[PDB]
């Protein structure tokens, strides 16, 4: 019974290596896309005088 | 005023304005029917079963064309019986006692 | 659950007319107009008060908001 | 078995025709 | 303080069957043309829908061939200047809003063709703010660029009083009276918020009768159907 | 046998539909379970034929609606349609539980549940939907809803932002609220299968709150007529909506295009909402009103536990029926409220308001029980 | 001899030939009815409506 | 098929036909009424006006 | 079914709209299937009748 | 509840408590595992490639 429950136990280990990897992936794919995440940080605002009020 | 009978005239007063006397229904006809009110209505005797089931259908005819028995046939307070009580309490004793065993 | 086999009743008998025998809309004015006013009576009582309340507060909330907004003589009135 | 007869139901039937002349059938075909 | 509130005028449509007058709206789209049409745009209007609500189709056409646009790019790969064709949207005032702001001290002029939806009152405001431009109350400054108007929230708007009397020459030839053209601007605003008004006014005749002949009947099929429920009457008779 | 006992399909639907014992007594409150099928139906439909001119872009979203009503033929009545008919799915959803509410029928607990799973549901879809048109409030109360998962402690902001699709509310999503707006709808459907067939298991509830046993009835001759006229009256409703005040439930201001810059002045959530609104308002910690209206919605789950009574309706029970009508109106006040903006009256009446709702349902009602069930010396 | 029954006699005693009945009435009276509804939103209307501008 | 290859098959089919015909009019009235169908409603009076 | 003269955007979005609905109507219609294959259960390479050997 | 307040049912809670911890850690490290949380996966002698 051990030997079976050793197979059994492998064959869980792999299914949820795998299982984790595509839920992940698709998670990954719902996240914030390539384009999306460059034109994050690297625009930097360059500012003026607008008088003296809330611009 | 509080002297006792006040909580009797508060209790008719509620027992009034409760619909269920306007359909021709008593108090017992009205308990919600959970396992020991089922196992209560089964204990009853055959006469008080067939006495509750006429009861109840014509509650429900009445309900259905939006209808309400004469004043002179409502049930009234002072004359109302409690059939399923006993046997209520009988059920509700036993299932204690089952759970009492139970816990100990 | 079919209806062979629900519940246990004895000896209830009812009569019952087909729908073309009988009208659609008997005791109109003798028996249904009565019926629906006693219906609205005896629901009036224990349904409107609450919007009644609700209606009250409404109108103050209202109006208070409006006084709340259209005030300060005094505020100008010391410069 | 005996004393169960149908209770009056005329305050609920149709405005039947009372010309006597009109058979059953025809006043069931008009209704 | 918050703007003032626009009184409900008599609008000729506001009925539950009435319908948009169509000269008026003949009136407004006109004005729109002279007036509205240098800063404020209609992204949303072409020279058609007028084929059926004023223009003929032939007028249509020749109204439209009046602006010329730009096409697609010919040969060599250059856009060039067109006609104009029914398919055509209303001309654009300004390339970007940013030229917009440059042009009207840094505000923008709302697009038109939602403005009567887009703004709470409807049409009913939109006369207002073109009616009533009273001069600033006393203990009230504003900018150069700004104008006091009592109707717009700010009360201070970027809009100079658009119309006035003879400001422009109606066709029909109806007095130009500032508050005729306001109405006609309004009443054209409105039709091209809702282009489908006079056809829901009809479906809604249509359905009214309807349900006034089906209510009733489907009523009465349902009493028939349960008329034997409803007047069954049962007996206990116990042994 | 009739071919309704022999052909499977035929055996589901004579048994569910066609022959489906039922209370003679069911009153007009029980109708609107049908109307909500018909509503889902309708939704469906004409959201089908919506999205088959729809694009679900930033930059083409609201353009494309109004390319939808001003050119596509007969679109502006499919679009009304879907608005007033998603009111009319709320109205109607809002109405078949304050029946259930009133006459007892949270005791089947699971169909309870599933309720419940599918009013969420049902609120979701609402909410992406609204966000579709990309209007100025679609904008500002999607961002809003959106931040409010910002309150999650520890994963509260990798969280919002994963939704978001990026930094912001933007066309990345507007298109993942598009698609879960497609196929959220039949995840209801089979919600409602469920719900169905848990409530199959008992048969429906009556007002008198009795068993009906005596008094059932076949559904084909009877409610399938009492259901067409509500349904015939339902359409009527909603005609009259789309066709006489196609705006009156509407904001007049999603047909601004959106921009992520300026924020309207008064920005509220459509009005189904309003009432949870107000919840957030009332409470001053952000986490807390989050919370807050978790628990107001979710509260229902708690409802059958809270049952003191020992009748199922309240038709039998006068002061639970006004301590109901009282909450009804503490609805009213919540959702009156939420319209409103902030200020020195609203929001204290919004506060009063909230506890009011939220001690009613978990400590008035079942005093009132216990102290009727005294009073009835049993 | 009502007029009910004549008809009940003549085309509805066969479900068939009541839904053919039920057809030649809805072609008919989708007819009547429209022409109906459109002839009241005109009169009332009269003035507005682009029809008579065009004429 | 053999089965059938009888009078009385034969006295149904006729006992049914006048059904027959009755649906097959209901069909196809109510194909040419959904469709409004011109070529066949140019004919019948009182609807050709609105063509 | 074009939407138009020809196959242009009218068609993809229509065609878009089509492909996301229609696999649910296929779901469902295979637990129509699957409905139908239970009344008789499931069929045996041998060809002949196996409920003697169910499992 | 008050049925639960007994001998018997503290026995129970007892007996339990161990595959209740058994389960609450299966939980925990699969939660861990699959978010690769980080914050926990730094302290694990192995499965330090979150360099
Ligand atoms: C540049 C000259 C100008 C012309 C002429 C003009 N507008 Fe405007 N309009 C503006 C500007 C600028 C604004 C926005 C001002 C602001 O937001 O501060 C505006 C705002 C509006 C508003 C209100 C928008 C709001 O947010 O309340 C309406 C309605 C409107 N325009 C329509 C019209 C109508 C009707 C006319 C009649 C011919 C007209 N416009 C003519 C410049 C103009
Ligand atoms: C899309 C949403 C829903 C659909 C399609 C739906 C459908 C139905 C239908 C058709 C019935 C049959 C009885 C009746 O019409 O009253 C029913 C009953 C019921 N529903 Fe729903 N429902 C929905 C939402 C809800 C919600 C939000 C709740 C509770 C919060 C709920 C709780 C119940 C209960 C308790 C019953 C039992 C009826 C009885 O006791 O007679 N349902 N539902
Ligand atoms: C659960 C039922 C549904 C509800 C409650 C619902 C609700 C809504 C609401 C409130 C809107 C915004 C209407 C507006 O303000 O203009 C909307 C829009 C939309 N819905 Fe739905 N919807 C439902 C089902 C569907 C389905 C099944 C589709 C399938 C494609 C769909 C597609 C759309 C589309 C494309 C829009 C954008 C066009 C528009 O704004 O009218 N909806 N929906
Ligand atoms: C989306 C497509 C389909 C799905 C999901 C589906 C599903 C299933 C499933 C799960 C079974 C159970 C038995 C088995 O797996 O062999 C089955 C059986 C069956 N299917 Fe389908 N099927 C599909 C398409 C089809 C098609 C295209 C046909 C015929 C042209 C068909 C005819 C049958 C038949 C005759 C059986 C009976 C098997 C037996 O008697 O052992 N199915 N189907």
């Amino acid at each position: 019974k051990g030997f079976s429950y050793l197979v059994t136990g492998v064959t869980t280990v792999g299914v949820a290596y795998a299982a984790k990897n595509a839920v992940t992936q698709f998670v990954s794919s719902m996240s914030a896309s390539a384009d999306v995440l460059a034109l994050a940080k690297i625009e930097i605002k360059l500012s003026d005088i607008p008088e003296g009020k809330n611009m | 005023s509080a002297s006792g009978k006040w909580l009797d005239g508060i209790r008719k007063w509620y027992y009034n304005a409760a619909g269920f006397n306007k359909l021709g229904l008593m108090r017992d006809d009205t308990i919600y029917e959970d396992e020991d009110v089922k196992e209560a209505i089964r204990r009853l005797p055959e006469n008080l079963y067939n006495d509750r089931m006429f009861r109840i259908k014509r509650a429900l005819d009445l309900n259905l064309k939006h209808q309400i028995l004469p004043k002179e046939q409502w049930t009234k307070y002072e004359e109302e019986n409690f059939y399923l009580e006993p046997y209520l309490k009988e059920v509700i004793r036993e299932r204690k006692e089952r759970e009492e065993w139970a816990k100990k | 659950r079919e209806f062979g086999n629900l519940t246990r009743m004895r000896h209830v008998i009812s009569y019952s007319l087909s729908p073309f025998e009988q009208r659609a809309y008997p005791h109109v004015f003798t028996k249904g107009i009565p019926n629906v006013l006693r219906r609205i009576r005896e629901s009036f009582f224990r349904v409107v008060p609450q919007f009644v309340v609700f209606y009250l507060i409404y109108t103050w909330g209202t109006e208070e908001f409006e006084r709340s907004k259209r005030k300060n003589p005094a505020a100008y009135e010391n410069d | 078995h005996t004393d169960i007869k149908v209770p009056d139901f005329s305050e609920y039937r149709r405005l039947e025709v009372l010309d006597s002349t009109k058979s059953s059938r025809e006043s069931s075909e008009a209704r | 303080d918050l703007e003032l509130h626009p009184p409900s005028y008599p609008w000729s449509h506001r009925g539950l069957l009435s319908s948009l007058d169509h000269t008026s709206i003949r009136r407004g789209f006109q004005v729109y043309k002279q007036v509205c049409a240098s800063c404020h745009s209609m992204d949303f209007v072409a020279y058609r829908h007028l084929v059926g609500v004023c223009y003929t189709e032939d007028e249509a056409k020749e109204l439209a061939a009046e602006v010329e646009v730009q096409d697609g790019p010919n040969e060599d790969g250059e856009m060039f200047m067109r006609p104009g064709k029914l398919f055509d949207y209303f001309p654009k005032p300004y390339p970007n809003s940013e030229a917009a702001r440059a042009a009207n001290n840094g505000a923008l002029p709302p697009d038109l063709s939602y403005i009567v939806r887009a703004r709470h009152g409807g049409e009913d405001y939109v006369f207002s703010l073109l009616t009533g431009y009273c001069e600033p109350p006393t203990g009230v400054s504003l900018r150069e660029g700004l104008y006091f108007n009592p109707y717009f929230p700010g009360q201070a708007i970027a809009m100079a009083p658009p119309i006035y009397t003879d400001v422009l020459e109606f066709d029909d030839g109806t007095p130009a009276t500032m508050s005729q053209i306001a109405k006609d601007v309004c009443t054209f605003l409105r039709w091209a918020s809702e282009p489908e008004h006079d056809h829901r006014k009809r479906m809604g005749l249509k359905m009214l009768m309807m349900m006034a002949l089906l209510v009733p009947l489907v009523y009465t099929i349902k009493r028939h159907k349960w008329s034997v429920l409803k007047s069954r009457k049962l007996a206990y008779r116990p042994p | 046998t009739p071919m309704r006992k022999t052909n499977p399909l035929m055996k589901l639907i004579n048994h569910s539909f066609i022959d489906l014992p039922t209370p003679s007594n069911i009153s007009a409150w029980w109708n609107f379970g049908s109307l909500l099928g018909a509503c889902l139906i309708l939704q469906i439909t004409t959201g089908l034929f919506l999205a088959m001119h729809y694009s679900p872009d930033a930059s083409t979203a609201f353009s494309s609606i109004a390319h939808i009503t001003r050119d596509v033929n007969y679109g502006w009545i499919i679009r009304y349609l879907h608005a007033n008919g998603a009111s009319m799915f709320f109205i109607c959803l809002f109405l078949h539980i304050g029946r259930g509410l009133y006459y007892g029928s949270f005791l089947y607990s699971e169909t309870w549940n599933i309720g419940i799973i599918l009013l969420l549901a049902t609120m979701a879809t609402a909410f992406m939907g609204y966000v579709l048109p990309w209007g100025q409030m679609s904008f500002w109360g999607a961002t809003v809803i959106t931040n409010l998962l910002s309150a999650i402690p520890y994963i509260g902001t990798d969280l919002v932002q994963w939704i978001w699709g990026g930094y912001s509310v933007d066309s990345p999503t507007l298109t993942r609220f598009f698609t879960f707006h497609f196929i959220l709808p039949f995840i209801i459907a089979a919600l409602a299968t469920l719900h169905l067939l848990f409530l199959h298991e008992t048969g429906s509830n009556n007002p008198l709150g009795i068993t009906s046993h005596s008094d059932k009835i076949t559904f084909h001759p009877y409610y399938t007529i009492k259901d067409a006229l509500g349904l015939l009256l339902f359409l009527l409703s909603l005609m009259t909506l789309t066709l006489f005040s196609p705006d009156l439930l509407g904001d007049p201001d999603n047909y601004t295009l959106a921009n992520p810059l300026n924020t309207p002045p008064h920005i509220k959530p459509e009005w189904y909402f309003l009432f949870a609104y107000t919840i957030l308002r009332s409470v001053p910690n952000k986490l807390g009103g989050v919370l807050a209206l978790l628990l107001s919605i979710l509260i229902l789950a708690m409802i059958p536990i809270l049952h003191m009574s020992k009748q199922q309706s309240m038709m039998f029970r006068p002061l639970s029926q006004s301590l109901y009508w009282l909450l009804a109106a503490d609805l009213l006040i919540l959702t009156w409220i939420g319209g409103q903006p902030v200020s020195y009256p609203f929001t204290i009446i919004g506060q009063v308001a909230s506890v009011l709702y939220f001690t009613t349902i978990l400590i008035l009602m079942p005093t009132i029980s216990l102290i009727e069930n005294k009073m009835l010396k049993w | 001899a009502t007029l009910t029954s004549k008809l009940y006699s003549l085309l509805f005693r066969r479900t068939s030939t009541f839904a053919l009945t039920i057809i030649v009435g809805v072609m008919f009276f989708e007819r009547a009815f429209d022409q109906g509804a459109d002839a009241i939103y005109d009169h009332i209307n009269e003035g507005k409506l682009w029809k008579h501008i065009k004429h | 098929v053999t089965r059938f290859l009888g009078p009385r098959y034969r006295e149904l089919v006729k006992n049914w036909v006048p059904t027959a015909y009755t649906w097959g009019a209901v069909g196809a009235v109510g194909l040419v009424w959904a469709t409004d169908w011109r070529l066949i409603l140019d004919w019948v009076p009182y609807i050709n006006g609105k063509f």
